[PDB]
């Protein structure tokens, strides 16, 4: 036992360091950034602040982490479960692609991805923050081409106010866990620089609701 | 995708020319090797906790 | 100086309480009601405890406090069951020590129930106001508060059993508890009222904080559900204890007040409090009801 | 025209290989093993549990010393335990908290890790003057790193979801060799005792035997109906086993070049995460998603034991080089040793 106790001392030091790291980490939000092939996720990253990109920032004394894995290009069914427990999933969609094509419409692929993500067996209780980028571009584009190209069932005026709400309701309808999770929608505003405030409010609401759920209050 | 097809055929070609042996001989050799080293497996024959380094 | 050699007859005659010589109709009525309430309490709380201990999901501090409350309610039911078959004519054959024990059981059981309610409120406040995301507790504070609850209950129950009795203060004796003193009644009532005030304050602060921090994202409303839950939790306590709690005050302050009229129904209601507790704190959790089968 | 006739020739060659395998199938291992007596119920108890991780455990690996083992977790730490005394020796902080594999060098001088970052981090445990520092960072893979095994102190075999494997050189940092042929994500690999060959299992419901020296595929084995999550070598070197998500293990033999044995139970329907063999090959331990691990009999294909001490999915399972114990790690942040 000449040195065996130094091993225990080193183990105790390592344990207290691990406890400190866990304490420091538990006060950081986790936002998994998802989106289709082409969207404004880069614009969102720029506004807020090879395999995986991590962007850290702080707002009103609250820390936030955002993970981008768009460069994986592999089977999503294998690594998605690694993100179980994240505070929220920030999904991005560009409206301007309602008329474009990939073969098949890009909006339909985005809707399929949203259905696969929201209704996944790992993201049942994780909330989703939906972003609908390219607001002005879509407002200028809809004047020429109607939304009937993507959604034929649409019956309304070719106007931004109505078509945007139609797309929002169509994206929200895909949700099936209507009681375990909530979806937050916000049309990105480039001038205002308010995209961090909305994320902060949504994360605060999510944290408060999860706290209430932990106890019997909700 | 002609290059892929040619590569796949070339790969499958070498698979056929292998020293295949009847299943009976392989099973016999497997059983022999498995029963020869049975004495050295602790998991197979539970070892007393006195000698086991992990028991006590 | 004081009279430890006297019988229960003297203590009951010094006050206005009467000894029944046979099973009166009201005696059988209260006996049946109490037996039913006791079996219901026991069954419900045993079900709650087994459900909490069986499932792996219910292994968190809030569920531990709920299980402790269920155990306290089971103990209160056992105490009220023992009280039955020892009241009415049976009480004419009871001695001093047995009477003190019979009353201390009820006292400590109800005190433990109240303390468990307060601890649940405090834990909910902590869990809600922890602005930190998770900050998971070490899970040792729950055991500390549980043992403190049980120790405080045992103390409140045993103090009148040994030393704080009106046996040696004969003039300053109650009317419903001829052996106990009015000071102990006042102390218990003050403790109950303070616990209720603290609970109300905590829940109101919780509601206000939640409303303030959720109004921004408001536009299954959270406000309505939270308000309903808090209102039910507080109204149960109110309707169960206020009529019985004011009776001790009437006895200590108002002489000639006919306090002996509704003591038994008020005790039945105070026990119905524990009978209804497991439903209030376990009906909202869908998983809890699902585990039942 | 050329593509059509090439496809037809490929299908004819596959049919010829099927016919050759059938001809080689003179009997079944079940019949030859019917005479030998059963081993009996194999009961093992948790002899030591290890704590310290604040998140799920995704991979572990034993060392040649049979004493120290490495484990990874989502919390961003890589820990090195001491099973004999459950004493934490090293706890390396990772640059990225997303890791899905581990490895302990045969000489005990280096360790490896990797995952979603697509970079294989090689750490040296010398610590000449200070804390453990990243010795090297191998890059070049276009997908998540699923497994990595130290072929030597200078070489290492890696597998990624990019449908290919690689053999690197720590000193150079470049892909010394590349192995292609798979159509799906390679989820696991296992090295042979002599390090002259290895096997890779992908999500294409097939396994492939690769020669490190030459760089081509020796044999391709099929029969599964889902992704192969794990693969282990038989101690002899002429056979291996594969576990998939279809609730079924399969033992293949190289010299026979066909499916030798199958292990499946109607009572079990969940997927499989890891598989391992005992020092003698009698027992084929397999971890499942049902929070338990089911011991098998390589020759008789009958269950002989169940390990159930984890509260969540069992992610990693390993057997020591000595065979005296078995390590299991689950998503509950706790490791356990058996026997
Ligand atoms: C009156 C009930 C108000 C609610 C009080 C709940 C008890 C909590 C403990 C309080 C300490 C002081 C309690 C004094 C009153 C207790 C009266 C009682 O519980 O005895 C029942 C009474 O019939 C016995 O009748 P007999 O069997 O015929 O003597």
């Amino acid at each position: 036992s000449a040195e065996d106790k130094a091993a225990v001392e080193r183990s105790k030091m390592i344990d207290r360091n691990l406890r400190e790291d866990g304490e420091k980490a538990a006060r950081e939000v986790k936002l998994l950034l998802l989106g289709a092939g082409e969207s404004g996720k880069s614009t969102i990253v720029k506004q807020m602040k090879t395999g995986i990109v991590e962007t850290h920032f702080t707002f009103k004394d609250l820390h936030f982490k955002m993970f981008d894995v768009g460069a994986q290009r592999s089977e999503r069914k294998k690594w998605i479960h690694c993100f179980e427990g994240v505070t929220a999933i920030i999904f991005c969609v560009a409206l301007s692609d309602y008329d474009l094509v990939l073969e098949m419409n890009r909006m339909h692929e985005s809707m399929k991805l949203f259905d696969s993500i929201c209704n996944n067996k790992w993201f049942t209780d994780t909330s989703i923050i939906l972003f609908l980028n390219k607001k002005d571009l879509f407002e200028e584009k809809i004047k020429k081409s109607p939304l009937t190209i993507c959604y034929p069932e649409y019956a309304g005026s070719n106007t931004y106010e109505e078509a945007a709400a139609y797309i929002q309701c169509q994206f929200e309808d895909l949700n099936k866990r209507k009681d375990t999770k909530e979806i937050y929608t916000h049309f990105t505003c480039a001038t205002d620089t308010k995209n961090v405030q909305f994320v902060f409010d949504a994360v605060t609401d999510v944290i408060i609701k999860n706290n209430l759920k932990d106890c019997g209050l909700f | 995708s002609i290059a892929q097809a040619r590569k796949l055929v070339e790969q499958l070609k070498m698979e056929a020319n292998i020293d295949r042996i009847k299943v009976s001989k392989a099973a016999a050799d497997l059983m022999a090797y498995c029963e020869a080293h049975a004495k050295e497996d602790p998991l197979l024959t539970p070892v007393p906790a006195s000698e086991n380094p992990f028991r006590e | 100086q004081c009279f430890y050699n006297e019988s229960i007859a003297f203590f009951y005659n010094r006050s206005g309480k009467h000894l029944a010589t046979e099973w009166n109709t009201v005696s059988k009525l209260v006996m049946g009601l109490g037996i039913t309430v006791c079996i219901f309490i026991m069954l419900a709380n045993l079900l709650v405890m087994v459900a909490i201990y069986v499932n792996r999901r219910f292994h968190f501090p809030i569920y531990y406090l709920m299980a402790n409350l269920a155990a306290a309610d089971f103990f209160a039911g056992l105490a009220y069951f023992y009280l039955m078959f020892n009241t009415g004519p049976n009480t004419r054959r009871l001695t001093v020590s047995t009477w003190l024990l019979r009353q201390g059981l009820i006292d400590t059981s109800l005190t433990a129930s109240v303390a468990n309610l307060l601890a649940i409120a405090i834990e909910r406040h902590i869990t809600v106001f922890r602005m930190q995301l998770h900050t998971r507790m070490s899970n040792r504070r729950v055991v500390v508060v549980i043992v403190v609850i049980w120790t405080m209950a045992i103390v409140m129950g045993a103090i009148p059993s040994v030393g704080w009795n009106c046996i040696c203060d004969i003039e300053n004796c109650s009317n419903m508890a001829p052996l106990y003193s009015d000071s102990y009644l006042v102390f218990w009532a003050i403790f109950n009222l303070v616990t209720f005030v603290v609970m109300v304050v905590l829940y109101a602060h919780i509601f206000g904080y939640v409303r303030q921090r959720t109004m921004r994202m408001s536009r299954r409303d959270t406000m309505m559900s939270l308000l309903k839950t808090v209102v039910i939790v507080l109204g149960a306590f109110i309707i169960c204890w206020t009529p019985g709690l004011v009776l001790l005050l009437l006895d200590v302050c108002c002489p000639q007040c006919d306090v002996l009229a509704y003591e038994k129904f008020f005790l039945l209601l105070a026990e119905f409090n524990s009978a209804m507790n497991p439903i209030i704190y376990s009906y909202r959790d869908k998983e809890m009801s699902a585990t039942f089968r | 025209s050329e593509l059509d006739q090439l496809r037809q020739e490929a299908e004819q060659l596959k049919n010829q290989i099927r016919d050759a395998r059938k001809a080689c199938a003179d009997a079944t291992l079940s019949q030859i093993t019917n005479n030998i007596d059963p081993v009996g119920r194999i009961q093992m108890r948790t002899r030591r549990t290890l704590r310290g991780h604040l998140a799920k455990i995704y991979a572990m690996h034993w060392g040649t010393d049979s004493r120290l083992l490495v484990s990874a977790s989502q919390d961003g730490k890589l820990i090195i335990w001491d099973s004999y005394t459950t004493n934490k020796v090293h706890a390396i902080p990772l640059r990225s908290s997303w890791v899905m594999t581990c490895a302990y060098a045969p000489s005990g001088n280096y360790v490896a890790c990797g995952g979603l970052d697509n970079i294989c981090s090689i750490y040296n445990l010398k610590t000449r003057e200070g804390n453990v520092r990243v010795s090297r960072e191998l890059a070049g893979h276009t997908g998540y790193l699923s497994c990595c095994r130290f072929l030597d102190d200078n070489q290492i075999v890696t597998s990624s979801g990019d449908t290919t494997c690689a053999l690197w050189d720590i000193e150079t940092g470049q892909q010394t060799t590349t192995f292609t042929g798979h159509t799906g994500d390679v989820m696991s690999l296992s090295l042979a005792p002599d390090t002259r060959l290895f096997v890779s299992g992908a999500c294409d419901a097939s396994a492939k035997l690769w020669d490190v020296r030459e760089g081509m595929c020796r044999q391709t084995f099929t029969g599964h109906e889902s992704d192969i999550n794990a693969i282990c070598f038989f101690p002899n070197g002429n056979a291996f086993a594969t576990g998939s998500d279809d609730a079924t293990c399969r033992l293949f033999d190289l010299r026979a070049d066909q499916e030798l044995m199958t292990y499946s139970h109607d009572n079990i329907i969940c997927g499989i995460t890891s598989v391992s063999f005992s020092k003698s090959g009698r027992l084929l331990l397999a971890g499942y998603d049902d929070f338990n691990c089911n011991v098998w009999d390589a020759l008789k294909a009958d269950r002989a034991g169940v390990l159930a001490g984890h509260d969540n999915r069992v992610s990693c399972l390993g057997v020591t080089d000595d065979g005296m114990a078995v390590a299991t790690g689950s998503w509950d942040s706790f490791l356990k040793i058996w026997n």
